[PDB]
């Protein structure tokens, strides 16, 4: 199926303090492998996934090079933006910025992206089109004039199409083993006691990659998707990810409910309930 | 892998 | 814009005590980015604590995972501290082996 290149940016002022925080991180579909880290005692690009091991010293010098050249484009845009919306010198503010393409099965270009925010709210976005800008204040609107007098656009195509596909697909073939793996969930569920005769199920899904899952509680073959209370699918230290989704019952009827795990690992998704 | 951003 | 951190604590594998585990804090839904968070054993700062997965959401919200290696043991108790803008006083979330 389809995969992601996406790098997730942020500069960070702190007046008083020095010079901003700039920091980038890498991501080939839900798995980290590169970061930026302007904080770092020796600031350098970095492998964060073990395949990476495979670019020589050329890229990290390089890649290095570009990430202090965006560190001071950043800092820059920090001081311009204080102007634009009127602001003191004496506050934190926040440049976030998303990047990246997304391929099919067959390499080609499905989607290409670049949205920024400022103090954490919508500044301006490359639309779907790779030729226009949307803008979300006058702020903004004075970045659009200037990226299209330009030729920003067109600059961030030919990365989108290029480089950011080009580089995805060599992640991807150098990190296969890794990126084009499955690992299937394991379940099982918990039990804690409420007051006023109810109880707490908790089904959990463990070890699993890639993020994408559901999982469901059902009554009578009826999901309860109202009802219950879960987290969001999250990373588990090691490159593998878990969820949990729980649902509160009548004491006495826990086996009516059963949890329902789907996931590319479950050829046949899994039933299961609490088991005393 | 990234991009070269511009100034805003 | 300011969004208070939500902190989740969990290992790797269901503990088992004496078998090498990884415990994680996931800090997430949070604004402005400055964050501190500290793993705990024992009320004890852990030392080599390695932080991972920094994202964001839709909502420009910031996700950051801390985690390091473990051996739980009976005895042992473990917690995530969080200092943030958001919260006049640390929060702390303690590891609930049974959750």
């Amino acid at each position: 199926g389809p995969h992601s290149l996406r790098y997730f940016v942020t500069a960070v002022s702190r007046p008083g303090l020095g010079e901003p925080r700039y920091m980038e991180v890498g991501y080939v579909d839900d798995t980290e492998f590169v970061r930026f880290d302007s904080d770092a005692e020796n600031p350098r690009y970095e492998p964060r996934a073990r395949w990476m091991e495979q670019e020589g010293p050329e890229y990290w010098e390089r890649e290095t090079q570009k990430a202090k050249g965006n560190e001071q484009s950043f800092r820059v845009d920090l001081r311009t933006l204080l102007g634009y919306y009127n602001q003191s010198k004496g506050g934190s503010h926040t440049i976030q910025v998303i990047s990246g393409c997304e391929v099919g099965s067959d390499g080609r270009l499905l989607r290409g992206y670049q949205q920024y925010a400022y103090d954490g709210c919508d500044y301006i976005a490359l639309n779907e089109d790779l030729k226009t800008w949307t803008a979300a204040d006058m702020a903004a609107l004075i970045t659009k004039h200037k990226w299209e007098q330009a030729g920003e656009a067109e600059r961030l195509r030919a990365y989108l199409e290029g480089t950011c596909v080009e580089w995805l697909r060599r992640y991807l073939k150098n990190g296969n083993a890794t990126l084009l793996r499955t690992d299937s969930p394991k379940a099982h569920v918990t039990h804690h006691s409420r007051p006023e005769d109810k109880v707490t199920l908790r089904c959990w899904a463990l070890g699993f990659y890639p993020a994408d899952i559901t999982l469901t509680w059902q009554l009578n073959g009826e999901e309860l998707i109202q009802d219950m209370e879960l987290v969001e699918t999250r990373p588990a230290g090691d490159g593998t990810f878990q969820k949990w989704a729980s649902v509160v019952v009548p004491l006495g009827k826990e086996q009516y409910y059963t949890c329902h795990v789907y996931h590319q690992g479950l050829p046949e998704p899994l039933t299961l309930r609490w088991e005393p | 892998a990234l991009y070269n951003f511009a100034t805003m | 814009i300011q969004k208070t951190p939500q902190i989740q604590v969990y290992s790797r594998h269901p503990p088992e005590n004496g078998k090498p585990n990884i415990l994680n804090c996931y800090v997430t839904q949070f604004h402005p980015p400055h964050i501190e968070i500290q793993m705990l054993k024992n009320g004890k700062k852990i030392p080599k604590v390695e932080m991972s997965d920094m994202s964001f959401s839709k909502d420009w919200s910031f996700y950051i995972l801390a985690h390091t290696e473990f051996t739980p043991t009976e005895t042992d108790t473990y917690a995530c501290r969080v200092k943030h803008d958001s919260m006049a006083e640390p929060k702390t979330v303690y590891w609930d082996r049974d959750m």
